[PDB]
């Protein structure tokens, strides 16, 4: 599934006052569940990278958030094969889990559905 | 997806290798399950009775058969060989993934020293699991009933195939339309195929997905469910029974991992902002 | 709503055709030439080319340097150019330098000295032109183009000619061509800008009225060419950027299918990377060179003749090692047209082409070389609304139908110039002209 | 020998009828 | 350069046993396809010497 | 005067849309052709082929009409 | 061209009889107003990126079903962005335009991945041209900054996007702005332009950081790619005059296949070289140029003593005769620019953006003999001399050998 897909939904939950009242404490208790956090990871850290449009995504990041992005894998690596999870500075805070990519990626597949949409305008 | 895809059809071939081999004993076993087996293929309309008896050689499963079935069992794993070597070949311009899902091209390890004396730790580990079922109780794994000579006027009252076949085997049993339940169990294993589509996740894997890993949990513990419902008596109330795991088996990969996998992504997004 | 293009003749047989915008103060009057390259054989072959050098070289009253002086005092400029099958030779001056200039045309083209002194100088000019057309890949690339596409044949003969011809060209066989040739029936004066049309057929009464006509008139645009699929590769492992041209038989001027070839290249279109939108044009082989960098450009053209053309692409890329992709996938893109076109390609193609053949014509020269190109090749110009609906008869049906017919499975004309290692074999090439899968 | 516009003589290969 | 890259086909058994370029963190669940391939050298052994005797 | 464009974005799939299929709807139909054709052709000798398919066709279905005679047949 | 006003914003339309309409926005915005070198080459080539409510995808896409075509320039003066487009199309490329100024969405990576390398293209294909690079060589020479800042964005000093989103805060308002509608209704022009262009910023004039001062002096790029000399002249009086004796000396040939009878252009016999004396006027500081390519140093060596004889023989004596051909071959330069789009834009964009009325060129000043030979003295006595080398700069001549 796209990013926009995700972001896009995710967008009609937060209007939706109901929707919102029911599904941000769940997704909250998802996120602490899930656990990325304990090895310092931001959720961004975690979408699948290894596709044309998030490479492009990811060689948009300015070069500072490129090599903390680095350095974030780097050392959620060597926890994983140590079997440690992150301690103190380096397990990420909630205010630190900043989607840095999304609006990178939001916009190289804005213009990919653009393209493949306009691939198929008719004149009238 | 395309080394998970070969790796399908390794699978298929395996089931089939191993199978033609099961059938070399030609003992009481070997013979009905080539029976069945070659029987599969009269689901297949109006040509099917016809590719069964090409398939026996014969008007039974006999000599003919028997012949056929060392010819292939003996070929069949270099093929698969083939395919093992293909599978690797294409995830090589991939590499391995790893469990955290994310990138390794940041991180990468000579495969050897590092992999060759890891994997020597489970060549070690299984080879003392080997031990004990070769040498200490080597029949624990096989039916009694292929120490009985094939009989072809007899089938033996308790039909229970390889113990890994018994998954599909529940399957088949479930089903009961002839054509119904070949497709069902040859559809249970090409179902796999359609994980690269159906899985709607942006994040590769189950380390960070709570949902996931309960769904995938219940997943495992259905496929051994019915496992285990492939070797009761076909009786009441495991009948019933089997039809629901052999639902629940499908609806993973039709509903609920779709299903899931698009709620998770909601919940990522939403509860990181 | 452009203005009428006003059309006389004379008694000689001479059109008189204009274009009056009196918006501009600046005018271009010419002579265009149904007569080019095509009309000599293969011994007096670079004659028409010679002449344009000879045609400034001085004439019965004004010398050289009287010549030059002339129109320095008129303050415009002279040009001309000779192509295969189209001589050019225009004034660009202001409104009022008109009679001037077209006097000094009519004298350049009807009193032309060819002194044998400026035949030996212009010999040793023309020599040195064979050897510095050498840079301009294009035409390098063109020229070989049309030698193989039409091997042995007079539309294969280059311009310049060989240079054993440039070496024993005479003023007697360069007179005799533009005896045969430059005449009234075969010229057309064309006027755009600030010129009045009645004053141009006066000054056309007064200076063109003494010109042969040929003894057997036949209308302008009047022409047997038989394609040679074939391939030259001048490969050369020293030059940076590969050229290929590939083209298939095109279509005459003249065609049923002229719009439709033009629509069809339109769909392929252009691409360059240099420009900033060249990346996010519609064309689907566009979308496949940009995102893959496979060429620096690629230029789609429909080249036409009297009686046949080349329709085809002239890439340039860096990409060495990809030129088998590059030309696969132009190749591919091609066949689409016969496979997968639809109303989606063919309006979009249209509405392009619709706008294309009026934005060409931005100023007074190019709009008389739009009028003495229609006028010498057709016979008339072609008004913008009879333009438009021959574009609007072109469907989808009808693309696929020229592409059937015309390129798809079809030999090719292929030129490689330059590192095209990478290039396959003919045969290789060729076979992507069809689909298997259709 | 010289000039590459001169294509050398195909004349004995070429078909008349092949387009 | 060292053999095992300049010679073609110790360069492919290289790019697959030696230098192949691994994550640094599969667990123990990555050891399977090796097992699998212990399977399958076994069975070859097993199975060809079985088929020596077989009818 | 002109103010936009005109147009709509036609429904596509996976960069299909139905205009492009349409015009392959021709050619499926004939690839599914040389599939029957060429899939009755290997299957020509299969006697259930002969029997339910190729001994029913008009004029020609005479030519898989073939009796061994009861004299030279052990089986 | 009826020069109006339409909520703030200068605009110059002039109906005609063609099917097709250019539509050019003239900023002033050119490269003697850069904050920073090459900002306004960038600022050129990121205008049609993506707008907040058009992205450059749909918007390239669409002008391509309109078969308009987009025209981009830079000068020292101006930035020119021109549409070509048919006549009933009109609102929406008034409109695209509105959403280029307003609503240009800067982002890093069209920086990056587009602009920088377009504009790297766009630079290096003009420098293929050896005359290019010397005239870009003596104008940096002459004037060091504003005038002497380079036109084109260059490798070697990167302009950042906080630079060009900076400058287009500057340039992109409604003080710097001019519409010019060649065959376009200048009523329907005034109302499209009044309602799209009446939510831009007001913003300032944008102004030459320093006034413009002249220096002499040498330049001497070396490349491999062809050989060229510029003798430019400071004009610290920019007068009419000078493109007079511009195109009176001349250079170009008149004809084809010839070599002219101007006297720049008499220079050139014997070598296989080209001449063109230039004149540039920039308002307030003027450059005339002699600029010689050609692929021998020793010929160009030789063609520059001559160029700068036939400047002292013009000091010396101009005829009658000569004089008209410089008249007749300056109307003729005027009306052809006028005439050019590209060119017509910029012309008009002057006498709008500063107020510096064109000159018609049914107006140009017949000059006689007495001031043209009074101008050429000027300049062969001129104290401050640039001589921009480019190629074999070793065999090439220097400022004090000419
Ligand atoms: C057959 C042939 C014989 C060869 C042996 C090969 C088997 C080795 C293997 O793959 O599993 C060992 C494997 C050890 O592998 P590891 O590389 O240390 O960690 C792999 C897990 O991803 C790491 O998982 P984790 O870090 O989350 O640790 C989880 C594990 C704790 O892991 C342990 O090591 C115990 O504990 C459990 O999940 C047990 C559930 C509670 C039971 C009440 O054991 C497991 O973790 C099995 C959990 C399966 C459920
Ligand atoms: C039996 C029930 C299976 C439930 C598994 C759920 C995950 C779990 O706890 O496992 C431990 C571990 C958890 O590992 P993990 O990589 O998710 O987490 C490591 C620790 N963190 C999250 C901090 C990075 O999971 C595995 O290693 C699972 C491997 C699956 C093998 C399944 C074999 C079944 C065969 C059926 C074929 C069809
Ligand atoms: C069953 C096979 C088990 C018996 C062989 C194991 C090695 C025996 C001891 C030798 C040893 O440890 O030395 C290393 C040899 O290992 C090696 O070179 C190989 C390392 C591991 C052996 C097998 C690798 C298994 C990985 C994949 C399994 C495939 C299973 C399919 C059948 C060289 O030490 P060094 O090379 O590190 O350097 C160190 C300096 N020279
Ligand atoms: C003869 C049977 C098989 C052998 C010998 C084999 C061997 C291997 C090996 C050595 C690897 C790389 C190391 C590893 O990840 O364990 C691997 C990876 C893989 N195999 Fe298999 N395999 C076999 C069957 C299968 C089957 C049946 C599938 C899929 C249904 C499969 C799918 C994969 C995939 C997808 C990978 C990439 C996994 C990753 O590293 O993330 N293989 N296999
Ligand atoms: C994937 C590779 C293989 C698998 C999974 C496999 C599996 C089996 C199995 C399940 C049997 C039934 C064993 C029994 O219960 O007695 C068997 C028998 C046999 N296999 Fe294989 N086999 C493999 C490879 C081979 C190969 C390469 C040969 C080479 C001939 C071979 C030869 C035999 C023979 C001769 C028998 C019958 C004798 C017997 O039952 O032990 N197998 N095989
Ligand atoms: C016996 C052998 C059988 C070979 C069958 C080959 C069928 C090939 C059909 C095919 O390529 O269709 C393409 C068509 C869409 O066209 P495009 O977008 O690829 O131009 O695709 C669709 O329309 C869907
Ligand atoms: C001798 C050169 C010939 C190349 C093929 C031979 C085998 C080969 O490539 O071995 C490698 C050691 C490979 N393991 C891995 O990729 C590997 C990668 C990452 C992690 C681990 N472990 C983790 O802790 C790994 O174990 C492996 O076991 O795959 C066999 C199946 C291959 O056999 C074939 O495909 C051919 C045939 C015998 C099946
Ligand atoms: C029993 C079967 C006989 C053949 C089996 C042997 C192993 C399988 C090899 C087949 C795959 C070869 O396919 C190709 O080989 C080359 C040559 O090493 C390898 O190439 C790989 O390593 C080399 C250098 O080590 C790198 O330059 C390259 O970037 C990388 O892809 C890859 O593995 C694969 O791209
Ligand atoms: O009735 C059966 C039976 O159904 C299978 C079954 C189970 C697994 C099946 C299978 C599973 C998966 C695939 Cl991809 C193909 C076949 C093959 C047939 C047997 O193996 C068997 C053996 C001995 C006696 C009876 C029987």
């Amino acid at each position: 599934a796209s990013i926009t897909s995700v972001v896009k939904t995710s967008e009609l939950i937060l209007k939706s006052p109901l929707l919102s009242k029911i599904v941000v404490p769940l997704a909250k208790t998802y996120v602490k569940f899930s656990g990325y956090r304990q090895l310092g990871f931001k959720m961004n850290d975690l979408i699948i990278e290894e596709t044309p449009n998030m490479q492009l995504a990811l060689r948009r990041l300015p070069p500072t958030e490129s090599y903390d992005r680095v350095y974030r894998l780097i050392r959620a690596t060597q926890f994983s094969l140590s079997h440690k999870l992150a301690t103190g500075n380096d397990i990420t805070k909630p205010e630190e889990d900043d989607h840095y990519l999304i609006p990178y990626i939001l916009d190289v597949e804005a213009e990919a559905f653009e393209k493949d949409a306009l691939d198929n305008l008719e004149v009238v | 997806v395309l080394p998970w895809s070969i790796g399908v059809i390794i699978f298929l071939l395996l089931i089939i290798t191993a199978f033609m081999g099961y059938v070399l004993v030609f003992g009481q076993m070997s013979l009905w399950g080539a029976t069945v087996i070659c029987n599969l293929v009269s689901a297949i309309p109006w040509l099917g009775e016809d590719i069964v008896h090409f398939l026996w050689g014969g008007f039974s499963v006999g000599n003919p058969t028997l012949q056929r079935f060392f010819a292939l069992h003996y070929l069949m794993p270099f093929v698969l060989a083939v395919f093992a070597l293909l599978h690797l070949i294409a995830l090589h311009t991939a590499g391995s993934s790893n469990p955290l899902g994310i990138t390794s091209n940041v991180d990468k390890l000579s495969m050897h020293p590092y992999y060759s004396f890891k994997d020597l730790i489970t060549v070690f580990a299984f080879l003392l699991m080997f031990t004990l079922f070769v040498f200490f109780s080597p029949d624990k794994l096989g039916h009694p009933d292929n120490y009985i000579p094939a009989n072809p006027m007899v089938t033996p009252a308790s039909i229970v195939p390889e113990w890994y076949l018994l998954p599909f085997y529940a399957i088949l049993r479930a089903i009961p339309d002839k054509l119904g339940g070949v497709i069902a169990m040859v559809a249970a294993i090409l179902i796999l195929l359609i994980l690269p589509i159906v899985d709607r996740s942006i994040i590769r894997g189950n380390a960070f997905k709570p949902i996931s890993k309960l769904l995938f949990g219940f997943f495992i513990c259905n496929f051994l469910l019915l496992g285990v419902l492939g070797q009761v008596h076909i009786e009441p109330p495991f009948i019933v029974l089997g039809q629901i795991c052999t639902i629940f088996y499908f609806s993973y990969f039709l509903i609920l991992l779709p299903m899931v996998s698009t709620i998770e992504n909601i919940f990522f997004y939403i509860g990181s902002l | 709503v452009s203005p009428k293009t006003r059309t006389s003749n004379l008694k000689n047989g001479l059109t008189i055709a204009s274009e009056s915008n009196p918006l501009v103060q600046t005018a271009t009057v010419g002579v265009w030439i149904d007569a080019g390259s095509r009309n000599e054989n293969a011994y007096n072959n670079g004659t028409a080319h010679f002449f344009e050098h000879l045609a400034f070289k001085g004439t019965d009253k004004r010398s050289q340097h009287q010549l030059e002086l002339d129109i320095e005092n008129m303050g415009g400029h002279l040009n001309a150019y000779t192509s295969r099958e189209s001589t050019v030779y225009y004034a660009k001056s202001f409104k009022d330098d008109v009679p001037k200039s077209v006097e000094i045309l009519a004298d350049i083209l009807q009193h032309s000295k060819l002194a044998e002194s400026a035949i030996d100088r212009e010999r040793e000019v023309i020599t040195r032109e064979l050897e510095e057309v050498n840079k301009q890949y294009e035409e390098v690339v063109f020229d070989h183009l049309h030698a193989t596409a039409f091997m042995n044949q007079p539309l294969g003969r280059t311009i310049l000619g060989p240079r054993e011809n440039i070496q024993t060209i005479t003023n007697t066989e360069l007179r005799k061509f533009i005896t045969e040739n430059y005449t009234a029936d075969r010229m057309v004066l064309v006027g755009a800008g600030a010129v009045d049309h009645d004053a141009l057929v006066e000054l056309a009464e007064k200076y063109f009225s003494h010109l042969p006509s040929s003894q057997s008139p036949v209308p302008l645009g009047t022409p047997i060419p038989n394609f040679v699929g074939s391939e030259v590769r001048l490969r050369d492992d020293t030059m940076p950027v590969a050229h290929i041209a590939i083209a298939v038989e095109g279509v005459s001027w003249t065609s049923e299918d002229y719009y439709t070839a033009l629509v069809a290249q339109a769909i392929i279109g252009n691409y360059d990377r240099a420009v900033g939108t060249s990346r996010h044009q519609g064309s689907r082989l566009s979308n496949i060179v940009s995102e893959n960098n496979l060429a620096n450009s690629f230029q789609s053209f429909s080249t036409s003749y009297s009686d046949t053309g080349l329709w085809g692409i002239y890439l340039t890329s860096e990409n060495t090692t990809q030129i088998d992709d590059l030309v696969h996938f132009t190749l591919k893109e091609w066949n689409r047209l016969s496979t997968s076109v639809s109303n989606l390609q063919v309006e979009r193609a249209k509405s392009q082409l619709k706008a294309g053949l009026l934005l060409s014509l931005d100023g007074t020269t190019y709009v008389a070389e739009d009028i003495g190109r229609q006028l010498t090749t057709l016979g008339r110009r072609v008004t913008p609304a009879e333009v438009e609906a021959k574009l609007e008869a072109v469907t989808e049906h009808d693309v696929r139908a020229w592409a059937q017919k015309t390129l798809y499975d079809k030999d090719i004309a292929l030129v490689g110039l330059g590192p095209i290692e990478g290039l396959y074999d003919y045969n290789r090439i060729r076979n992507d002209m069809s689909m298997m899968r259709w | 020998g010289k000039s590459t516009y001169k294509i050398p003589d195909f004349t004995p290969y070429l078909k008349k009828d092949r387009n | 350069m060292a053999l095992r890259k300049k010679n073609s086909l110790l360069n492919m058994a290289n790019s697959y046993v030696l230098d192949s370029p691994q994550p640094s963190n599969l667990n123990y669940f990555w050891n399977f396809g090796s097992l699998l391939a212990l399977c399958l050298v076994i069975q070859l052994a097993t199975g060809i010497t079985l088929a020596m005797h077989y009818t | 005067y002109v103010k936009k464009p005109s147009y709509k974005i036609v429904p596509h799939f996976l960069g299909f849309n139905i205009p492009t299929v349409s015009k392959w709807i021709p050619i499926f139909g004939i690839w599914g052709a040389a599939a029957g054709i060429g899939a009755l052709f290997l299957i020509e000798g299969v006697p259930r082929t002969r029997q339910d398919i190729l001994s029913k066709i008009p004029i020609i279905g005479e030519h898989w009409i073939r009796e061994i005679p009861a004299s030279d047949n052990p089986f | 061209f009826s020069t109006a006003e339409a909520a703030g914003v200068k605009v110059a339309a002039q109906d005609g009889q063609s099917p097709i309409s250019d539509l050019s926005v003239v900023l002033r915005g050119g490269s003697r107003y850069a904050t920073v070198p090459g900002v306004s080459h960038i600022l050129e080539k990121f205008a049609f990126q993506n707008t907040v409510p058009k992205s450059a995808l749909r918007f390239v896409r669409e002008l391509e079903l309109f078969g308009g075509k987009l025209y981009t320039h830079t000068t020292r003066e101006h930035i020119v962005l021109r549409t070509q487009f048919l006549k009933q199309d009109l609102p929406y490329f008034v409109d695209a335009f509105a959403n280029v100024l307003k609503e240009t969405k800067f982002q890093q990576f069209e920086l990056t991945e587009r602009v920088a390398p377009v504009a790297e293209l766009d630079l290096l294909k003009r420098e293929s041209d050896p005359a290019f690079t010397a005239l870009e060589a003596a104008h940096e020479v002459a004037f060091r900054t504003g005038l002497g800042n380079s036109v084109y964005a260059q490798g070697y000093s990167p302009v950042t996007l906080e630079d060009v989103k900076e400058f287009a805060r500057q340039v992109y308002a409604k003080q710097n702005v001019a519409v010019v509608g060649n065959n376009v209704v200048p009523a329907d022009l005034q109302q499209l332009v009044g309602t799209a262009f009446a939510d831009l910023q007001e913003g300032s004039k944008v102004t030459q950081a320093g006034t413009t001062t002249l220096h002499g002096g040498e330049a001497r790029v070396r490349t491999s790619t062809g050989n060229a000399l510029t003798i430019a002249l400071p004009i610290a009086e920019p007068k009419p005059v000078y493109h007079a004796l511009a195109s009176f000396l001349g250079g170009p040939a008149s004809m084809p296949w010839s070599v002219g009878a101007s006297p720049l252009a008499q220079a050139t016999v014997g070598t296989h070289t080209s001449v063109k004396a230039t004149y540039h006027n920039y308002g307030d500081a003027g450059l005339f140029a002699i600029t010689i390519k050609g692929d021998s140093p020793a010929e160009i060596s030789q063609v520059a003593h001559k160029a700068v004889q036939a400047l002292k023989d013009t000091g010396a004596e101009v005829t009658e005769e000569q004089a008209a051909r410089a008249y007749a071959k300056s109307k003729f330069a005027a009306a052809e620019a006028f005439e050019n789009p590209d060119s017509s834009a910029s012309v008009i964009g002057m006498e709008l953006l500063s107020g510096v009325s064109r000159i018609a060129p049914e107006n140009v000043q017949k000059f006689t003999p007495a001031e043209l030979s009074e101008a050429a003295a000027q300049l062969s006595a001129s104290a401050k001399p640039v001589v921009a080398a480019v190629g074999q700069v070793h065999a090439l001549p220097f400022a004090d050998e000419l």
